[PDB]
């Protein structure tokens, strides 16, 4: 249940569009530049610089779903955790949503919002050119549009300034990415927590089945194994207990980003302080590692 | 020659009725669509149970003999049909090389049992198995029609003889009457679940090792599965040889020295001998030299001879009769505190006999002394040797005077005592097991050693299952063993050539079971990760690799839709034309708007839509009642119990 | 409920009918914990689904009180498209909006 | 039963087959004012007409 | 007869009041929560026996 | 803290005093266990608080 | 317990023994008790060996007046003289289900 | 004549093998 | 007496059952001999990847320690840590 809910809320998250818009050939809107936040195709990856810099951000722990036999019996010098996690029963199925397919859905979104702005959630995309629609956007606020007609080329400067130097503070090493580590830090720890919980004898003569079992017959011993049995059976369900908890504190954070990618990329707020600081004009998604990023 | 028993031969398991149940069971049982051999009479080896079946038109097959040497020098039993009455007999008689009707034998003379019944197209089966001295016979009948082959179909057995015979059985042969044909297979300890009717009758089960659907509709104890995909257990493989590791002794170990010494102490000046280097065969001791009491604490004493013992000792002295029950952990009197005193954890055997004859002599044996006087007691295995003039305020004094003693007092032995006054000659061994070099073994035989191999294996002492692999780790010369941090024996030295060896599990990858429903098809596809395409339970049709894993029983397709299974990393499955499809997902439709600086969309009509959206708001409240939970009806139960009750009205506040 | 939990047997009445008290009530023990264990892993469930149907219930006020009651400028947040009405309907432990 | 508990005997001087049922059935809720206003309660008895 | 009852001790180490839980329903209610006091509302009790 | 949960007693002191260490550990031992569940019970309750 | 008279672990019974030195025994030595303590294995639980073979430690037959050929089944001597371990005990060991 | 044991006298425990772990244990030390 | 660390190996293990209380050392007819006491203590040993003790940690010398055998952990990163209580 847990990994179905997993599942639903990355669907529930990154698929609210329903057409896949393909990237412009022009990252050049009227003095504005998205080619910063847009797949460029002379590059290997599908993504964006930025999304780049997300995802060297943060360190993984398995980086795929495939262990051999062959490849853990080949490293016993080399104590893997990993090994021990898999030699013990413990394992970690794939996402179902590959990262080229989030990476795919927020390029798709960033091209509809830089083309056809706002229009694409209510129903069928209309097209309009990006002056018009940052018109629209500051008659919002309640400032006339003659301001933006007057001042495009300082606006257009300063967008243009502020994306750089969110490219340059996100090359310097900081922990602005810090609460994505943190799930993969807890996983991790509660998988090798078990692992060592492994160790007790709960009140037997040893923690180990084969001295049991190599020095009492069958008849003495079932009564000893059983000890064992109740215990670590009480250890998985106290790691279940505490899965479900970090799955509901996942789910509330995961409903949180949904309906604010919903209600400030896919148009335009007027709540105070829930899309930055300021007057909101417009928002921008970026995948990352188990999470989302909005400018 | 060769068929299969498809669905055939379960019986009832217990003598308790049962009804609109699923029960899951664990006995020797025929397995599923397993082999049997044809017969249309040869000595057919019995081996723990067989599944015997008869397809007769004219009543030959009368009977069986089970033995198992089959001459006149060991037990055996008939059961047969004299065309009357059904007599079973177990005797010893000397069997015929050609068994027909109508002698079946020459002579009889030790008979032990004898049962003998009431006097009196076609398919007659039965079970037959040994257990603790039991012969178990389960028997069950059909109408067929077939006329070569054993017909397919389910038939329930039910219990018809539990005979104490007491008989090694590994041998049978059938009796025939001078057409028929009978097939015999063979039971295995095999997880069967058992569907019972509104009747309490049998009627279907499921063999839980046969596939890994059947796996799956055990762990869910239901013969219903849904759509999905469903994580089963890892994939498991079976060992196949055994390696017994032991040092290369020779010599005997020294029972005569000990046991028969000319000269044994007394028990305040107790002797300790080391042993080392030895091989301890107690089974020459069964010819001459018995024990009254023998007790051991730390091993049970029928695992002795699987063992191999590492620091070994033998303490002897001579106490007493009513002093040998002292000789224990956790006692009190004066040879337990002045004398001779054991720990709780000791680890050892107790050896104690009665010595009459050798150490007692008439007028009295003087001797063998004990103390009895002493400023305190005695740690354990500390001996105390000294003979000071003993003063009960603590200073030193002169033996003929007042308030000082002797603190030695003689043990007297007579022949014509009582035999509590009697001597006893008493040895303790101790030693300790699984955690150092060791050099006194049991007589267990070796064997070669297999590597990269699931085996059983014996180090020492220590078995186990696993596969041992060659090892760059480092051992001093006095360890042994290598744990892990969650104390798993994971290496080991080979004690006859001094080479580590690496040991692993033989379990390993996650296995995931992508079916539709049952009613659809019985069909199934497995999805294995952590291999590439081997470690896989078949090869059946269609395997390729995916990003989620190796996919066996699916099909390929190049076109992309939505999916209802998802099997993971962008793989999806359905049912499609019927067959079992995998295939990427599509993500959504593709679109083209244009970019243009002067030109502007604008809708021009318009449509109203309604919309539906559900939501949950509350659920079922409910409430528990401890005292009818945990001891229905009950008042010793609900009288242990009330020293829980913080515990309950908890769960009860939780629940309001 | 049939689980022994290391003891001779999972039936009461057999442990009564075989022992005295006196060896029995160190088997009834051992039930005792076990069916302590499993209400308090019945009732831990119990919690965390109440909790989620809660956050449920509550988003499900708020939409009643902002959509029925007055129209909502909020994007997708009550329908596809401009919100103009919603009608609430009683659904077993639930509502459905139109 | 499936909960292994005995639910039937099968008599032993008339071979008759009985059902065994507990004696313990309803729920059972007694509503109150304060221990101060007064010591008289109401129950309410589910389960019985 | 044997019965369970609830005993209250003073600070003198006397006991003073006590509750037979086998009473009437309230005094079940009272043993069941180990108080002298119920405050107001409706309390699932133990079922019928 | 004063369940014994099925020990001797549920006081540390009257089974160090009584036996000696050797039958007492096994007996320490479920005391040992029973509280480490009892301080798992009240985390798991703060969690979802 | 190894090669005349094994009991199981699950076992349910009860077992019964008394002396009888003033039936079983008598002046001189009554020699007709015998045990087996010569065997190629253990017994099973309630599994009984009448045969009365040459036992050979390699495991081949062979005639008793040869060497590394022996007799199995030993004598038990009773007298009446001898101390109370070496006398005659009647064992009845009865065992049922419940 | 009073000097200080800096870290002095540690040993082996036991006699099983160990590696890359961090083993926690009572006995007699200095 | 040098500073330093050095792990000692097991030579002897005499079966002597000796009331054992007091001791004296034997010299020859320059050297200097150190005596300490042992106690009851809980220690923390870290093993090599060969095998063999290279840091200790004791238990009870002061709150730091205390902390770095709870968390079974040599490192500790910055912050407030509720220790155990005073006794
Ligand atoms: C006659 C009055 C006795 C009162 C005793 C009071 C409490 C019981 C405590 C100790 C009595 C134990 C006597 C055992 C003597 C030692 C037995 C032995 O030789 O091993
Ligand atoms: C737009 O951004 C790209 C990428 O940083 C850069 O190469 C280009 O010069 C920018 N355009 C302008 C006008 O600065
Ligand atoms: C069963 O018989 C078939 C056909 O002879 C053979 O291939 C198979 O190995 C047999 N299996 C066993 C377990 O004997
Ligand atoms: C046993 O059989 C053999 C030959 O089969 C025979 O020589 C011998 O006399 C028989 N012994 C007995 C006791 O019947
Ligand atoms: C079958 O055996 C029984 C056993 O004594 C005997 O009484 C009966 O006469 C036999 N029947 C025939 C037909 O020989
Ligand atoms: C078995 O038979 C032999 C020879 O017939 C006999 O000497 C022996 O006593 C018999 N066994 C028993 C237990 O009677
Ligand atoms: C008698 O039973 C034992 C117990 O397994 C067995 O080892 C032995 O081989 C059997 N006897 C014969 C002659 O097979
Ligand atoms: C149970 O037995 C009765 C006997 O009359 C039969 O009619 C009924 O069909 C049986 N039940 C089932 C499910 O077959
Ligand atoms: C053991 O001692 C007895 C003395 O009673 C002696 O008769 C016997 O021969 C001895 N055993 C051996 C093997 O010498
Ligand atoms: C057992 O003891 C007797 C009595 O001396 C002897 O004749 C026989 O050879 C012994 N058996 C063995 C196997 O040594
Ligand atoms: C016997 O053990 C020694 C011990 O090292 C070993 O060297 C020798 O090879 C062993 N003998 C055989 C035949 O393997
Ligand atoms: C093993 O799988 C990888 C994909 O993860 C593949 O690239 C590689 O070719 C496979 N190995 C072989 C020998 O084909
Ligand atoms: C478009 O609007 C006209 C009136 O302006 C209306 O008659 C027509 O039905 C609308 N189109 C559709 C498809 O309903
Ligand atoms: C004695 O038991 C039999 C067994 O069926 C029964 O028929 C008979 O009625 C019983 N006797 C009495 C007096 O009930
Ligand atoms: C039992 O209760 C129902 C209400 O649930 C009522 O309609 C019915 O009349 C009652 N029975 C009798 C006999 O009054
Ligand atoms: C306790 O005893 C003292 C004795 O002087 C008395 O004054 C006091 O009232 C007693 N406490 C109560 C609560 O009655
Ligand atoms: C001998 O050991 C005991 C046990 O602690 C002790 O009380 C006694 O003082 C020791 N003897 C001497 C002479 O110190
Ligand atoms: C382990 O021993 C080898 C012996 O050659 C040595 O080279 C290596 O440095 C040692 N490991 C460590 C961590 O010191």
């Amino acid at each position: 249940g847990i990994a179905a809910e997993q599942d639903r809320n990355t669907r529930e998250v990154f698929a609210q569009v329903k057409q896949m818009y393909k990237t412009p050939t022009l990252k050049y809107f009227g003095g504005f530049n998205f080619s910063q936040i847009l797949p460029d195709p002379l590059k290997p990856t599908k993504r964006s610089f930025i999304e780049d810099l997300l995802f060297n951000k943060v360190t993984l722990a398995d980086a795929g779903f495939m262990k051999q036999y062959g490849e853990c019996l080949g490293d016993i010098n080399a104590r893997d955790l990993i090994c021990a996690q898999k030699f013990n029963g413990l394992t970690v199925l794939p996402p179902l949503l590959t990262d080229d397919m989030i990476a795919a859905y927020t390029a798709a979104l960033v091209s509809g919002t830089a083309t056809a702005g706002w229009t694409f959630g209510a129903g069928a995309a209309l097209q309009i050119p990006f002056a018009m629609q940052m018109a629209y956007r500051f008659n919002g606020i309640g400032v006339t549009q003659n301001v933006l007609y007057e001042n495009q080329k300082q606006i257009a400067n300063q967008f243009n300034k502020a994306i750089s130097q969110i490219q340059e503070s996100l090359t310097t090493t900081s922990t602005a990415l810090g609460k994505l580590q943190d799930v993969v830090n807890q996983n991790a720890q509660a998988l090798n927590t078990l692992v060592k919980q492994l160790s007790s004898n709960f009140g037997a003569i040893s923690s180990v089945l084969n001295d049991i079992l190599s020095r009492l017959d069958k008849c003495e011993a079932e009564v000893q194994i059983d000890r064992l049995i109740t215990g670590r059976l009480q250890s998985l369900q106290t790691y279940v207990t505490q899965q479900l908890i970090r799955a509901a504190e996942i789910r509330a954070s995961a409903n949180l980003a949904a309906t604010k990618m919903s209600e400030c990329v896919l148009g335009q707020s007027k709540r105070v302080d829930f899309c930055g600081k300021g007057y909101h004009l417009m928002s921008f998604p970026q995948a990352a590692p188990h999470g989302v990023v909005f400018l | 020659t060769q068929h299969t028993s498809s669905m055939r031969g379960v019986y009832y398991p217990d003598e308790i009725f049962r009804s609109d149940t699923l029960y899951l069971t664990q006995d020797l049982f025929l397995p599923f669509y397993s082999n049997v051999t044809g017969f249309h009479n040869p000595v057919i080896p019995f081996k723990d149970g067989i599944y015997f079946a008869a397809t007769e038109k004219s009543n030959v097959v009368r009977g069986w003999v089970f033995g198992s040497t089959m001459n006149n020098k060991s037990q055996s039993v008939i059961i047969i049909n004299n065309s009357t009455n059904v007599v079973i007999r177990a005797c010893n008689f000397e069997l015929c090389d050609n068994p027909f009707f109508t002698m079946i034998f020459d002579n009889a003379f030790n008979c032990t049992f004898e049962y003998i019944s009431d006097a009196f197209k076609h398919l007659r089966e039965f079970v037959f198995k040994n257990k603790d001295g039991f012969l178990y016979v389960y028997k069950g009948y059909q109408p067929i029609d077939v006329v070569r082959d054993l017909p397919s179909g389910f038939n329930t057995l039910k219990p018809i003889f539990k005979l104490p015979l007491g008989i090694n059985i590994t041998n049978f042969r059938a009796i025939l009457t001078a057409a028929a044909a009978y097939f015999v297979g063979y039971l295995k300890p095999t997880t069967f679940m058992l569907k019972y009717d509104e009747n309490g009758t049998i009627t279907d089960a499921v063999d839980c090792s046969q596939n890994p659907l059947a796996e799956l509709k055990c762990s869910v104890k239901s013969f219903e599965i849904d759509k999905g995909i469903y994580q089963t257990s890892n994939f498991r493989v079976v060992p196949s040889g055994d390696v017994v590791r032991f040092p290369n002794i020779t010599n005997l170990c020294p029972f005569g020295e000990v046991f028969n010494a000319t000269k044994f102490p007394s028990v305040y000046a107790w002797e300790r001998k080391k042993i080392s280097n030895c091989v301890a065969d107690y089974s020459v001791l069964y010819n001459s030299t018995f024990f009254s009491t023998f007790k051991c604490y730390g091993v049970s004493a029928t695992k002795l001879n699987d063992l191999c013992f590492s620091n070994v000792y033998a303490d002897s002295f001579v106490v007493k009769g009513d002093d040998v029950r002292q000789i224990a952990p956790g006692q009190t009197g004066v040879i337990a505190d002045y004398n001779y005193k054991l720990p709780c954890d000791f680890m050892g055997c107790v050896l104690a006999w009665n010595t009459r004859n050798i150490d007692a002599t008439s007028t009295g044996n003087y001797n063998y002394k004990y103390r009895y006087l002493r400023h305190g007691k005695l740690r354990p295995f500390e001996r105390d040797i000294s003979n000071v003039p003993f003063s009960p305020d603590g200073k030193p004094c002169t033996p003929p005077a007042l308030n000082c003693y002797w603190p030695l007092n003689d043990y007297g032995f007579y022949t014509t005592t009582g035999i509590g006054y009697q001597p006893y000659r008493v040895v303790v061994l101790s030693f300790e097991l699984l955690n150092a070099p060791a050099t006194v073994c049991g007589p267990k035989l070796s064997t070669d050693l297999i590597k990269n191999q699931c085996v059983n294996f014996n180090f020492n002492g220590l078995t186990g299952t696993g596969v041992l692999t060659p090892s760059s780790k480092r051992f001093q010369p006095f360890q042994q063993f290598g744990r892990d941090v969650s104390d798993f024996t994971d290496s080991v030295r080979d004690p006859k050539t001094s080479e580590i060896l690496d040991i692993s599990p033989c379990s390993f990858g996650g296995v995931s079971v992508i079916t539709p429903g049952t009613n659809a098809s019985s069909e199934v596809a497995v999805l294995y990760q952590d291999v590439n395409c081997w470690r896989i339970y078949s090869t059946g049709n269609n395997v390729f690799q995916t990003q989620a894993g190796c996919l066996i029983g699916a099909e390929h397709v190049d076109t992309s839709y939505e999916c209802d299974i998802p099997i993971g990393a962008g793989i999806c499955a359905s049912y499609h034309t019927k067959s079992i499809v995998a295939y990427t997902m599509s993500l959504g439709a593709d679109s083209s708007i244009a970019y243009s600086n002067n030109t502007i969309a604008i809708p021009t009509n318009f449509s109203i839509s309604i919309t539906t959206e559900v939501m949950p708001v509350s659920m079922a409240k409910t409430s528990v009642d401890c005292n009818m939970y945990i001891c229905g009806d009950s008042t010793e139960c609900a009288n242990l119990l009330l020293q829980y009750g913080s515990f309950c009205t908890q769960l009860n506040r939780a629940l309001s």
